[PDB]
């Protein structure tokens, strides 16, 4: 049982998850067909989690993609592992959003979402014991930020148990992809704390440096962005689906990761991450997979953990392993950085052992580290969404969609109480 | 000045003739979308009759009450429905009953 | 024994015949010559109740085709399947309908009534032990209205006791394929709601959805429209021609169906129902087959059937399967959707399972329903009829041949008598 709903939506998160669901086939052992070509009955066991079986032996993927113009499910079903879908899901109309965030949540939307509840409602049945649905889309286009977060309300108010994580893509600092993504960012975030229970905020940004700096990649595509995304939603997981020596899942790391209501908003981080010839110049072992995820350089949320301190901290290991050789080292890193993590938490690491690896390697890591470093993150969105609001500029394309400035005051000091929340358990004592 | 007219939308709702089990969807019904009244008719077109309703289209627009015909958009009012017919007879059923 | 005499009137109703022969005639093993080329003896066994076995191992459909012109019989002779007819029981006309109730019914029809009941009457001699009739017709034309009518109550005279049912084309709402088909429909149910047992409503715009939105076509002539009716109407009598777990046939759901001698238009529905490409994702299962008989989407009578409450539901099942697997399933569907169902009737839902499933597919079903939902199919003729005979036009057509403004009185009555019962047991306590 436990059985998890994957939505997708907007142009990125399609993108995300068409790279996504090929990780996904690649550890289960699936073909572009939908057939089964694997070796070890391991990955038949768990697979309801993902699938649904189909009559002569294919599954198929629990997924439903939702956009507001078919210019990118077209772009879905023509790729590899395209045909794998099946064509009901694919929910989809015709105005396209604009790239704002209140014609994707009032008007537009509202045409679209009942077509997708009936999608969510049937595959929310056939399902024995719904384990909590995930979503990915992102901050800053149309789309992402506003069909996602009606998507969210609507669950929430049908599923006031289930647990509901989103994959949100958070808009880079320096370089803006997007003129107005200070108001799709923040009229978002308003939706999130208050209908989420989990949140991985992931940078561009950050994910550039990976590939120049420490994967020491010439040319980087989007295939070899997301594949780090997708190597990390699928290491969140990874112990629901394969036996572990330790297990933890998706509820248990909602309640160690998140001892207040509101502060929930994480920063994830993969390990390890070599090159294409470094990669013999290195020993695989915990001590070493240990100290790459705990550094500055291989974060994904754009912010700094020196900057702030860690609440919680969360190493799901993969692999065999020895116990004692992980409980050694997540002591050893909260002993000698004593100043750098919250101290009216005690022992504030939660582990996890898998026991099957990635496909490829011998042993992996996924870190999922709350911190007050995410402070920084909600001071560049309020700052540049007074900077653009106290000229009231771009603002008639929302009014004219059925809006008031008066929604603007609450999203935004909705946003002031959340930096001063972490900037109050930075100091306790 | 640059602080402008503040180009609102009202919002209001649009209750379909006859259909009881039926909501009404808010339109952001501005000036800047709609030049003229008989543009509004063409919009209300497609998004309110699916398969089983108003086989005339939209001709009449009445108030919520009903006791009214609806002539241009100036008659109309921020936050409260409209009940949109095709047809001289109205029907007399409990539309904002349980919104 | 239990065999059936089959009529067919109008335009429709034999175009709908001759598409219905050739799909009896795929399950028993008929070539287009008459001979057999089965290859199981359960073909054999029950072949008596659609046919007459001539000499030298030759079958004949046991079929009454009647039409005022000859326009369409010449159309049923020169198509596929139309050899297998005998050539006494064409009986047609040569003045033609003219879509005309009044001329179909009175003039025209009396010209041919009785030539047509001489031809009834000697395949109800050679029959044992006759089961009943049955007819196909359409309520919008002149033959089908008139012609069939006729027939009806010259039947039930000299038959008071046989079942009599209907597969009348009700006209759709939306569309208008005849400008005086509020005429034919009024002055018709006038005539099936007092000699008829069951009759199952189906309208041609719930048809022409089927084809585009579920079964994803892109020309649906009538040849794909005409199919899904004759897949129906095997349906209904498919465990009185074959062996069956639980049986049942034309008289129990005339008995479980109908609670009151009035109250007896249906509506029929048919699953499974896939596409072209997306019959392989989909999986076949009794709970699948059940989740697709009751949306909205899949009824053939232009009404949703949320509008109203259920009386009495049948749903006869094809090919095999659990009875855990289907009495769990029809629980299922009335705890939940328990507003749905009327409350003075328990255990609304009547059960039928056959076991050779249609030639193709492993398992069906079939889907008659009884509801109040219908009541807005006559409200409809009923409002039309009214804003057509205030202004008193279209009327001398009908004058000249024999009729008065009282006749168009009472049977707006009987109709407005109908919608006040159908209303009644809605809201009953
Ligand atoms: N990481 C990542 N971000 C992407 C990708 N494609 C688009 N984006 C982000 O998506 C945003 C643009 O919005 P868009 O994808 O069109 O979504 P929508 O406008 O809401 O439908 C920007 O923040 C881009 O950085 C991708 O392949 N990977
Ligand atoms: N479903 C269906 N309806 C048909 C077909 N052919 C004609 N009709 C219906 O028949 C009616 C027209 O009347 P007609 O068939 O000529 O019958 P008549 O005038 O009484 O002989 C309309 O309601 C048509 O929708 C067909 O192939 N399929």
């Amino acid at each position: 049982m436990r059985e998890i709903v994957h939505i997708q939506a907007g142009q990125c998160g399609n993108q995300i998850g068409a790279k996504f669901w090929e990780v996904i086939s690649d550890e289960h052992g699936i073909d572009p067909t939908g057939s089964y070509h694997g070796d070890s009955d391991l990955q038949l066991e768990r697979i309801n989690v993902y699938y649904n079986e189909a009559a002569g032996n294919k599954y198929v993927p629990r997924a439903i993609l939702v956009d507001l113009e078919p210019g990118t499910m077209d772009s879905v079903r023509s790729g590899p592992f395209g045909q794998i879908f099946r064509p009901d899901n694919f929910v989809f109309g015709q105005s396209g959003a604009g790239n704002n965030w209140a014609k994707g949540h009032y008007t537009e939307g509202a045409e679209l979402v009942d077509s997708v509840l009936d999608v969510v409602r049937k595959e929310s049945e056939s399902c024995d014991c719904l384990q909590g649905f995930q979503l990915t889309h992102s901050l800053g286009g149309g789309t992402g930020s506003g069909m996602g977060t009606l998507l969210i309300s609507k669950i929430r108010e049908e599923y006031p148990d289930r647990i509901m994580n989103t994959f949100s893509v958070v808009p880079s600092p320096k370089v803006s992809d997007t003129v107005v993504e200070p108001y799709n960012a923040t009229l978002s975030v308003h939706q999130l704390v208050e209908n989420t229970d989990e949140t991985y905020c992931i940078d561009n940004e950050a994910l550039y440096d990976i590939c120049f700096r420490t994967l020491k990649l010439t040319t980087p595509t989007y295939g070899d962005l997301n594949h780090l995304v997708s190597a990390t939603m699928s290491g969140v997981t990874t112990c629901l689906r394969f036996p572990g020596q330790l297990n933890a899942d998706l509820r248990k790391l909602a309640v160690n990761m998140v001892p207040f209501p509101r502060l929930h908003f994480f920063m994830p981080g993969f390990a390890p991450l070599t090159s294409r010839g470094s990669q013999q110049y290195r020993a695989l072992t915990v001590p070493e997979l240990t100290q790459q995820m705990f550094d500055a350089k291989n974060m994904m949320a754009a912010c700094d953990p020196r900057h702030g301190r860690y609440l919680t901290v969360a190493a799901v290991f993969r692999g065999r392993m020895s116990m004692k050789e992980v409980d050694e080292q997540m002591l050893n890193v909260q002993n000698k950085n004593s100043s750098y993590f919250v101290e009216w938490i005690p022992n504030n690491v939660k582990t996890a052992v898998c026991d099957i690896p990635p496909r490829g390697l011998k042993m992996s890591a996924t870190f999922i580290g709350n911190s007050t470093a995410i402070q920084e993150l909600f001071k560049r969105i309020s700052e540049q969404f007074t900077a653009m609001f106290r000229r009231k500029a771009f603002l008639h394309w929302y009014t004219g969609e059925g809006m008031d400035e008066m929604e603007f005051t609450e999203a935004e000091s909705n946003m002031n109480d959340l930096v001063s929340e972490y900037q109050q358990y930075q100091d306790a004592t | 000045q640059a602080l402008s007219n503040e180009k609102k939308a009202k919002k209001v709702r649009f209750y379909r003739n006859g259909d009881r089990y039926f909501k009404g969807i808010v339109y952001a019904v501005s000036s800047d979308r709609f030049r003229s009244f008989d543009a509004l008719l063409a919009d209300l077109t497609r998004s309110l009759s699916d398969n089983i309703n108003l086989p005339q289209g939209v001709r009449y627009i009445y108030t919520i009450d009903g006791s009214r015909k609806i002539g241009s958009m100036d008659e109309l009012e921020e936050g409260e429905s409209y009940v949109c017919s095709s047809d001289n007879f109205f029907k007399k059923v409990e539309y904002t009953k349980n919104v």
